[PDB]
């Protein structure tokens, strides 16, 4: 119950429950699969 | 959820464990991968670690402090600290701020909680009661010159009158001017050959001015104030490499010079254990 | 009028407690999201990155060469570097993962250790990684070391190899601040058959190493990290 | 036949082709692409100059040699005057734009070095005096010639201190931000794509510079025998899907 | 009895909180409200009626005639008047437009700066105005006006012109107080051929001139005006 | 909720949302056009 | 030259109108190539048909 008007006054989030690494951990342009050699 | 899978020998032509780091990727390798595991799950969602969590809980953000005395002849009350004001910031106490100056932008709702307690180092009958009275002022509007200017009215500014000894608590939408705060800004607010770099309106959440609403009694009173902030409903975009040095000033990068070795030195060997 | 009881812990400031306040700027309008490539959810999305690791350590200021980890044409069975697995403390504790580990007081979970080579490309190697579970001593010969979680490195190609330090534990959490009921053994790396330079070449070659965490990896119970303190509230 | 390591970016009107590269880094996994109009906010049409400015501009070279630190190169500055792209520059009150990096340093099967090719989105710089003194623009401005982070400080400048990224934080870490290794035994060449990462939808491109390309001597130079100890490393960079915007009078800018 | 608990900010009073509170007159009958014409909803509503701005700043004690632009005739390539864009401040603080946005923290938006001519009807003039986005400095010669946002005004039967200043800027919100970062520009006026005055007539003409805000405006984050104080409560 | 019973007691009204300048900025007796001649 | 030796070229065009590139900077301004010597022996530059008039002479 928000007992409140606004929406900065709402208690904290909840979880994003998104993560993915891969924009971080695997930014590379032509994908790389594991198994497969790095470098053809 | 599995955290592992089963796994048995492999004599393949396919190794998942030979890789190229040149390409800039982290290739996802697993224990299985080079060993013989069996399954195993999760048991776990790494709930705690969320950003909303991490920037979610309240971090003293700044002290400051003023005093109930008789400003009878007091010529500059600001000075006397007869009441007090404060630009708000988050990147003078280091502990948040070293966890904020993870990412690179950040985009937050505040929480506020000011606690406020007296002290009488010398000599009073008693303990008298103190209403704090915190104004919150923006860039522009007229700021107090004494501790009972017009300014006080505080007609259109939102300003919050609790108990000392007591705590104040209200939270403020993101007042940004942009979309998200600038963590970091490698700019200058014009193109002047002499203007400040890096300290950036871009980061600006306001400013808050706190005062005594009682009038003296006879002896002194000492109020210290403690700002606490929360973030709530937190959104932070590139991370960056944490904070190895130690910091100097509110705004800058700047690290003290001569400062010591932040890797530490083995005793013994490479080989060491 | 209602009748209410008040309950031990009224007025009490908790600074994790996460409840509503009213808003001080009454209906005030934010400014619009715009799209920012880039946005974080969780710190295990980032501790999957990898980072450099200074396991060359022996410098007495910090220097860019305790990153590199030497080697030396023709030495046979001999010891290339070791270290025990405190990830919160020394080599590892200024690495990312180490400086984000230290946000929290328990992990578990699997690590990856990889080593990229960086010898001339006429050159050869063969390497030997090992991992020592809790309970024994740091190897001191490839001999005791073998016998443990290792991989043959033959240096090639494919520049990187990715050893993994599966997660092998009694207890299910292990404390990020060294414990040692709690410790997670040894890393040791040494010659197989030993590093070989072309004609016309000399010197030391030296291996890089990064570590990054598993998808495996679990951190919890936030505190508050060594790494960062200060003496008086910093000013403009 | 087509391998990670050979490659052609053909961009305007002109192309760069590398027979050893090491797959190519996209930041944050985002290609560049023009302002939409949700996210717009100044009303003016834009201006697309399209082929005129998105081509490949090359810097001048540096030379690694055995004491080399690194070099750093700030974007838009870098580009400031090449071609139409530097005009357009200064005539708008606001532009945008991404690019794509492509660093090359060849040397032979000898050799041996590595160089870090990083990109920093919003590397503030921190001054070598410490407390709270300022950079001066003219010094984070240095133009297609970089900063040498082997040069001497110097009073208004910033700090060239290598294990510290120039901002109090460890060079081990720069891998958290879209980087690509040079190792002469593998590649010899690194290539980022960098989208336009800010929190307003177009900026000032003089008054601030949004990403620093670093490149940065880790594993030391190591020549072959009696061969010359140093080898150039040359920079080549493309600006792509640029606009500008606000157009006017021409700005002037220190120094 | 249901049980609570008092979180932190207990017994504290908000001057912009916004609850229910018992009515001290419990069954009062307040006055029917009959129609008055007039009716403001917003100050969005009023800031887009235009107002006079005393361009013409130079006296020295307030006078109607620092509202009078004057204009010369017979000049050629000459500059008429010139301003910086500071909403908050100069030229534009006291006109409605100016004075309400000292109400707030941030403004962002089209304005609508407009000229009406007073001169003989027999008279005759061009003259070009300029916008120059933020950015350069405040031009020094039409040539370098000319370059920026520019209407060339032919003066007619049609008394005034219309020029609009455009919103050009990277951040979304600029400051109303003035400021650097988010500074908008300069406005400058300069004759594009002359004014010419018909035989038997002689001397200045005049311009007045107006502000007001475009629909597209938008105002946030209310705050107290530096344009009014006082030293002791005033009594009847 | 209101938990009292005079109107006066209610708090703080909600947005016009009514919004028409026109009352003061065209208030004349012959429309205008815009992009027709003022003066005909 | 051996297959052990690298080296990386650029072809500049420059199209009428301006005079012979007189350093590389000047002459990557105009349709040019970047050549990295490997494998692959031969680079193959066009010069694309540049031209207000739509024939030139030969002498």
């Amino acid at each position: 119950i928000n007992y409140y008007k606004d929406a900065a006054s709402t208690s904290s989030a909840g979880q994003s429950l998104s993560m993915d690494p891969s924009k971080f951990t695997e930014p590379v342009k032509d994908l790389m699969l594991k198994g497969a050699p790095a470098l053809n | 959820t599995v955290a592992s899978i089963s796994s048995g020998p492999k004599h393949t032509q396919k190794v998942p464990i030979l890789t190229a780091n040149e390409t800039g990727a982290t290739m996802p390798v697993l224990p299985s991968d080079s060993i013989e595991t069996r399954t195993t799950y999760m048991h776990f969602n790494g709930s705690e670690t969320d950003v909303e969590c991490f920037l979610g809980r309240a971090a003293c953000v700044h002290v400051t402090e003023i005093q109930n005395k008789d400003a009878t002849g007091i010529d500059n009350h600001r000075e006397a600290k007869l009441f007090n004001d404060w630009k708000i910031n988050l990147s003078s106490l280091v502990q948040l701020r070293k966890k904020l100056e993870l990412f690179t932008y950040v985009r937050f709702d505040s929480e506020y909680t000011i606690l406020a307690t007296a002290s009488q180092p010398d000599s009073a009958n008693y303990s008298s009661n103190l209403v704090v009275q915190a104004m919150y002022v923006p860039p522009g509007a007229p700021n107090p010159k004494e501790w009972d200017d017009y300014t006080w009215q505080s007609a259109s500014n939102p300003s919050v009158f609790f108990k000392v000894g007591d705590t104040s608590r209200f939270s403020l939408p993101y007042v940004g001017l942009a979309s998200a705060y600038n963590c970091f800004y490698d700019g200058y607010s014009h193109d002047d050959a002499e203007t400040q770099y890096g300290i950036t309106v871009l980061n600006h959440m306001g400013s808050m001015a706190f005062r005594i609403v009682n009038e003296h009694d006879e002896h002194k009173t000492l109020v210290k104030i403690r700002v606490y902030h929360r973030a709530k409903h937190v959104e932070a975009w590139i991370p960056r490499a944490p904070r190895a040095l130690p910091y100097t000033s509110i705004g800058r990068t700047n690290y003290p010079k001569n400062t010591e070795p932040v890797i530490k030195k083995r005793k013994g060997d490479i080989k060491s254990y | 009028g209602l009748p209410t009881t008040t309950l031990p812990g009224s007025g009490q400031f908790l600074t994790t407690d996460d409840r509503q306040s009213p808003s001080a700027l009454p209906n005030y309008e934010p400014t619009p999201r715009i799209h920012i490539p880039g946005k974080v959810h969780n710190l295990l999305e980032i501790i999957q990155v990898d980072t450099l690791i200074p396991m060359n350590n022996t410098h007495t200021k910090d220097e860019v060469n305790s990153y590199l980890i030497p080697l030396n044409a023709n030495r046979q069975n001999e010891q290339v570097f070791g270290t025990n697995l405190f990830i919160g403390d020394g080599v590892f504790k200024t690495t990312l993962l180490g400086e984000i580990v230290q946000y929290y007081t328990h992990w578990s979970g699997s690590l990856r250790f990889s080593l990229m080579y960086t010898g001339p490309a006429l050159s050869s190697a063969k390497l030997i990684l090992a991992y020592t579970p809790p309970g024994a001593r740091g190897p001191q010969d490839r001999r005791e070391a073998m016998l443990g979680t290792h991989v043959v490195w033959d240096i090639g190609l494919q520049s990187t190899i990715v050893m993994t330090i599966p997660w092998t534990s009694g207890v299910q959490f292990r404390y990020t601040d060294p414990d040692t009921y709690t410790s997670a053994g040894f890393l040791s790396c040494w010659y197989q058959t030993s590093l070989i330079l072309p004609p016309e070449t000399t010197g030391q070659v030296y291996l890089l190493s990064f570590i990054s965490a598993c998808p495996d990896f679990k951190l919890r119970l936030m505190k508050d990290t060594q790494t960062i303190s200060q003496t008086v509230a910093l000013t403009e | 036949g087509y391998s990670d390591r050979v490659q052609q970016i053909t961009l305007g009107n002109s192309t760069i082709t590398t027979q050893e590269a090491a797959n190519a880094v996209v930041c944050y996994a985002e290609w560049p692409e023009y302002l939409p109009d949700v996210d717009a906010s100044d009303v003016n049409k834009t201006s697309k100059p399209d082929t005129s400015v998105c081509r490949f501009y090359t810097l001048d070279s540096k030379t690694w040699t055995t004491g080399s630190k690194g070099w750093c190169w700030k974007l838009p500055d870098a580009l400031k005057d090449m071609g139409v792209f530097g005009q357009n520059m200064f005539f708008h009150s606001l532009g945008r734009s991404g690019y794509t990096v492509h660093v090359q340093c060849n040397a032979t099967k000898f050799h041996s070095g590595c160089l870090l090719v990083v990109v920093i989105p919003e590397h503030q710089l921190a001054s070598h005096e410490g407390g709270n003194v300022s950079v001066k623009y003219t010094f984070t401005h240095p133009g297609e010639r970089g900063i040498d982070l082997s040069s001497a400080n110097e009073v208004g400048g910033p700090v060239k201190d290598v294990l510290y990224n120039m901002n109090g934080t460890l060079l081990g870490n720069l891998l958290i931000f879209p980087h690509q290794f040079i190792n002469l035994r593998t590649n010899n060449t690194a290539t980022i794509v960098i989208p336009y990462i800010n929190s307003v939808p177009i900026d000032s491109m003089t008054r601030h510079n949004n990403v620093s390309l670093m490149v940065i001597p880790i594993a030391p130079l190591t020549v072959p025998t009696g061969a010359t100890p140093s080898l150039p490393i040359t920079v080549t960079i493309a600006p792509m899907c640029t606009e500008f915007s606000g157009i006017r009078s021409k700005s002037i800018v220190p120094q």
